[PDB]
Order: C-alpha cells, then structure tokens, then sequence
C-alpha cells in the first residue's frame, strides 16, 4: 500500500554521522510539519525519536535530529554507537486524520569487534525417535556481523536435503543468532557414522559433530 | 506507569472476524487520541485506523469498510473489530497513543506521532489448521547446555519458560524457523553449572495457546 | 402593585445550559429583593455595585435575570474580573457590572445516577467572549495548524463539551443553579422598584 519511501539499508562508522531519508509526495511530507520517527529493536514496539520534523521528546538524546526539505525528511544520527544498529521508521500526515509510515531502513555500524558464534549442536532424542522421526539441531548465537551460512554433513559428504535454517536475528547484546534444523528419518541418521553442522562467518567456519548414542 | 497491553490475536480462517482489545492503565484512552498500527512478520509498521474526539474515526483505505476502531470508556479500553479477514491481513497488531496539540507533554505546536506503544497482539489468517508443538528434551552431553525442541506448531506464538520461571540465567530461546510445510519449529537452551546435572531437576514448560497446549518436558542427562 | 415574577426565575422547572444561557427581563412590578438576599435556599448571594440590603430603596428601569447550570467550582467565575472556560467562553460579566450573582446547589435534580449529561458547556473558543456576549454556534474548532473541512478529527473538536453530573460527585464538580441580575438604568421612569 501507500507509503514513504526509505532506503532499505544504510551503513555507517562509529563517531561518524549517517542520514536516512524518507520520501513522500507534495501532500503529506511537503505539505505538513508532522513528521516523525520511531526507533525499533527486534521484538519490541517502536520507540517515538521525533515530532513535527526536528523535535525531540524528553529523554531522547541530542544525536538524533530531524530535518525535511521539499517531499523528503531525513533523520540524522551523529557520535553513531552499537546500540543504533537498529531499524528506523519515518511517520508524517498524509491529510485529513490519516498518517502513512515509511517502509523501514536497517541502519548497520561498521567498524565493531567481529565476534565469532557459537555453535551447539544436537542429535535426535530418544522420544523422537520412538516416534519415527529424526531431527538434528543446530543452534548459532553470539555473532557479528549478522550473517552466516550454513551447512551440514553426512560423513563428510554435502547435506542439503532436510535443512532449514533461520535468518539471524539480533540479541540483547548487540549480537545475532540463528538456527538450523536438519530433518531425517531415524534409518538415515543410525545408517551414517556421524553428521556436523558447519557455520561459516566472516571466512572462518565453525563445526561440531554429533553421532547416534553407542548404546 | 502508563501502559497499553493488547489481547484478542489468534488464528482465523480467510473471510472470518475478531475483536482486538487494548486496555490502557495510568492514562484515559477517552481523553487521548489513540490509534492502531500493524506489522507483517519481517516488514515495516502500517497505520490503521485512528479515533479522536467525538469518537471520529478514520482508516487505511487497506482496511476501510472491514475494520472498525471504538473505545470503551469504563473499561478504559480500545477496541479493533476486523470483518471479512484476509490472509494479507496477518500482522503484530499495536495499539497507540497519538499525541495531539492538547496532550500534555505537548508545549506548543501540533503533536502528530505515536508516543505509547502497546506490546502487539499477533494476528495469523489462514486457512490451515491449529497444530500444537511435539516437545522433546535436548539432552545434555564446567558448563552444560540443555534444552527442548518445540517441533511441528501452527500458528506463533509459543512461549517458553524454566522451571516455571524460576530459572532465567542462561536462557535463549531461539526465533522459530518457519518450515516448507508451513509449520513452526523452535529450540530453547540454557547453560547451566554441569555440577548441577542430575541433582537440579530442569524443566522447560512449553505453552502454545492457539492449541492450547501445556507441556512440562524434564531434560535429563543420557542414560543406557 | 404587582410583584415582580422572580418565581418563574427561581423556580424554573428548567434552566438552560451554559453556552445557551437565558435571559428574562422584568419590568414594571414591585421587587422585594430582601426576601431572597435572606433566604436559606442560596449558597450564593453576591452584589457588585449596589447594597443587597439597600437594593429595596432603589428603583431601576429594567432587571435582566440570566440563568443557568455549571460546577460549583466555576461559581466563582461568575463575578467581574474572573477567567476560566466559563468567563473566557460561555459567559462573561463585565468590569463595571452592577448586579448580583445568585447560586444554589442542584445536585437533588441535576444529576442522576450514571451521569446526567444534559447540560454543555462551551470548551473552546478562537477568541474570549465581550460582557453579555452570547455564542451558540457549533463550528468545529481548529486547534492546531491542519484544516478540519467540517468535522471533528486530528486536533480538530466539536466545541461544547457535555457535564457529566453524577450524584456522587464532590461539591466541586456538582452541578449549580445560578441567577444573574443585571440593574438597568435608562434615561427613562424606572419601572421596577423595591417595596
Ligand atoms: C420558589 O418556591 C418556593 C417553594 O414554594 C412552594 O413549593 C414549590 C415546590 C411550589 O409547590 C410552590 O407553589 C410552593 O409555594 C418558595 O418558598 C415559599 O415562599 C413562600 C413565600 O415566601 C412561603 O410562604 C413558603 O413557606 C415557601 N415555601 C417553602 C417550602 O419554604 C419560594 O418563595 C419561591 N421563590 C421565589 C423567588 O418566588
């Protein structure tokens, strides 16, 4: 439906500043002076940042400015921290008691620590396969960048039927996670030695490796 | 203390209807602009429906004539009414204030955005069946991790605690994947002292009201 | 000879609201102001510019008695000089006035178990109200810088507001009564004159 376009993306380093537009039409950005921003971490509501273009509720700090110029708003970040590499939404009037947001823009800030992840990785319960089932998981936490790959094996050999695997997701700590499982019938996984999932993050992978019990 | 907590999301089938609730507490919604505003799984916020003074309504054309936005002033709550549902229609829904030119934190000018935030209520229209989760222990193998499989669940959300809450440290429950058959699949794990394992009894308890389905799993170490 | 009709002025089997107050003049009659001045029923008995005990001894050309409900707590903006939604918008008296301001607690007939909303006072106005100054209209009212194109929305309000008098309220929120006289002298015979 209608809205106010934002780039998808931006990047930027730490200390530096960045800028997100928000282009709309001659009537609700170019004709009003209310637009605001909001501010969203995964899983929580927004968070109000701005009002009627450059104001800033009590509280919200002083790096944060709004701006708008003919059809576009833009909101700029300055003294960028960790803690911004969240999504951002604009907001204006769009006449007569209705409001339209932007689409959203992921703002990323470079130059952090790589962290490496995680990985744990479980075999089929007991209970599982009782019930004819088999399901290999997986799990990735405490990296960054937010971006892995990931891939399984069978005795070394590729795996890719039966893989499903998440999008990462950021935590509280300003790292991401995600996760992966690996559908197979009982016969499968006790007819192969072992199977491994294997995480590859900024060129490094790492592994781990699971087998059916010995007794 | 202000707060805006809505309820009333869950599954429903395509053409079908429900009623969203948002009760306020330490504000009126009677005397203050209010709003709902949606969010798809993985996409951006769409304004909805707004009510100001006089009960005047006004709406997205995206849900005009369906949707219905009313308050009620003893309950101190707001409604959403959603007729003839349509799958495009899934979405977190959130119930907001609006601030206005008269609202209080206002000093001079107009107002014009959203400064309280509900939790959301998710909404999921589909026309594929309730299935509740099949939970299995995630054995564990000084720090130990251990935790439980909550497999093969439609639709979100599913929450997970342990021992009943009282066992927080360590915890991360992961977002669900979302499987080809259009069923749900997630894992909770937490780390725990492995001096612990086989004394201090774990349980995950795993809720997925849709299907109202409780179940208390007990995750113990491998034995032969 | 005749006594003026104050009964029909007191005793009103209605009063109108606020916004729409309702003037009656009298004329031509004898008027026995002490009576009421002394009369238990008023929680309210104020005069400006005359003595309520002289106003016997006078003789004007015409009363006006302005009537009508508000909270007790806006009783207090029914005087010259006073501010507040009532003075600024609904009803105001001027500097000068020469009258007297008569109020009564009407909680028994006014309010009425889950609210009696009957009564509307005006809450915004673009401008305060002159002395005397009457305003019955309902256009919407724009209270920030977005257009309202004819009707209630985004800081855009109808602009009467109703009381909510529930029995149960305190005295400053209970619904009053009230009673204005104005005393009118024109380069004319008085016609309404004390006993
Ligand atoms: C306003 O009315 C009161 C009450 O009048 C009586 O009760 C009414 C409900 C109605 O039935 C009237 O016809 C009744 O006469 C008046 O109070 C009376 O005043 C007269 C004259 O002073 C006195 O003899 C009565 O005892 C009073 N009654 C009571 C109950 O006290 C009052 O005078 C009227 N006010 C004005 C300005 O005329």
């Amino acid at each position: 439906s209608y809205e106010l376009t934002q780039p998808a993306s931006v990047s930027g380093s730490p200390g530096q500043s960045i800028t997100i537009s928000c282009t709309g039409t001659s009537s609700d950005v170019g004709s009003y002076n209310l637009v605001s921003w909001y501010q969203q971490h995964p899983g929580k509501a927004p968070k109000l940042m701005i009002y009627e273009v450059s104001k800033r509720p009590s509280g919200v700090s002083n790096r944060f400015s709004g701006s708008k110029s003919g059809n576009t708003a833009s909101l700029t970040i300055s003294g960028l921290q960790a803690e911004d590499e969240v999504d951002y939404y604009c907001c204006s009037y769009a006449g007569s008691s209705t409001w339209v947001f932007g689409g959203g823009t992921k703002l990323t800030v470079l130059g952090q620590p790589k962290a490496a992840p995680s990985v744990t990785l479980f075999p089929p319960s007991s209970e599982e396969l009782q019930a004819n089932k088999a399901t290999l998981v997986c799990l990735i936490s405490d990296f960054y960048p937010g971006a892995v790959t990931v891939a399984w094996k069978a005795d070394s050999s590729p795996v890719k039927a039966g893989v499903e695997t998440t999008t990462p997701s950021k935590q509280s700590n300003n790292k991401y996670a995600a996760s992966s499982y690996l559908s197979l019938t009982p016969e499968q996984w006790k007819s192969h030695r072992s199977y491994s999932c294997q995480v590859t993050h900024e060129g490094s992978t790492v592994e781990k490796t699971v087998a059916p019990t010995e007794c | 203390e202000v707060q805006l907590v809505e309820s009333g999301g869950g599954l429903v089938q395509p053409g079908g209807s429900l009623r969203l609730s948002c009760a306020a507490s330490g504000f009126t919604v009677s005397s203050n602009y209010m709003s709902w505003v949606r969010q798809a799984p993985g996409k951006g916020l769409e304004w909805v429906s707004a009510i100001y003074s006089g009960d005047s309504t006004y709406y997205a054309d995206s849900v005009k004539g369906r949707f219905t936005i009313s308050r009620h002033n003893p309950k101190n709550t707001l409604y959403l009414q959603m007729n003839s549902l349509r799958a495009e229609d899934t979405a977190v829904y959130y119930c907001a204030r609006l601030v206005g030119a008269l609202t209080n934190i206002v000093v001079s000018g107009d107002g014009g955005a959203f400064d309280i935030w509900g939790q959301g209520t998710m909404v999921t229209v589909s026309s594929a069946s309730t299935k509740g989760p099949s939970v299995f222990p995630l054995a564990p193998s000084g720090t130990a991790a251990l935790g439980c499989l909550v497999k093969d669940y439609f639709p979100e959300p599913v929450t997970v605690s342990w021992n009943s809450g009282a066992l927080t440290s360590g915890v991360h429950t992961f977002p669900a994947v979302l499987q080809s058959s259009g069923l749900y699949s997630l894992s909770s794990v937490v780390t725990v002292p492995s001096s612990s394992l086989g004394t201090q009894t774990y349980i995950c308890n795993v809720n997925h009201k849709p299907s109202n389905t409780k179940v208390d799993k007990k995750v113990e170490p491998k034995s032969c | 000879t005749n006594l003026c009709p104050f009964g029909e002025v007191f005793n009103a089997t209605r009063f109108a609201s606020v916004y729409a107050w309702n003037r009656k003049r009298i004329s031509n009659c004898v008027a026995d102001y002490s009576v009421l001045y002394n009369s238990a029923s008023f929680s309210t008995f104020k005069c400006y510019g005359v003595s309520p005990t002289k106003l016997n001894d006078l003789c004007f050309t015409n009363v006006y008695a302005d009537s009508f409900v508000i909270r007790g707590d806006e009783v207090r903006q029914i005087a010259p000089g006073q501010t507040g939604k009532i003075a600024d918008y609904n009803y105001k008296l001027p500097d000068d006035f020469t009258g007297c301001v008569i109020a009564w607690n009407s909680n028994n007939l006014d309010s009425k178990v889950g609210g009696n909303y009957n009564y509307l006072y005006r809450l915004f106005r673009k401008s305060n109200l002159k002395p005397f100054e009457r305003d019955i209209s309902t256009e919407i009212y724009q209270a920030g810088s977005t257009p309202c194109n004819g009707v209630e929305g985004f800081n855009c309000y109808f602009p009467l507001q109703s009381y909510g008098f529930q029995p149960t309220n305190g005295v400053g929120y209970q619904p009053y009564r009230v009673v204005v006289l104005s005393f009118e002298l024109l380069h004319a015979p008085a016609t309404v004159c004390g006993p």
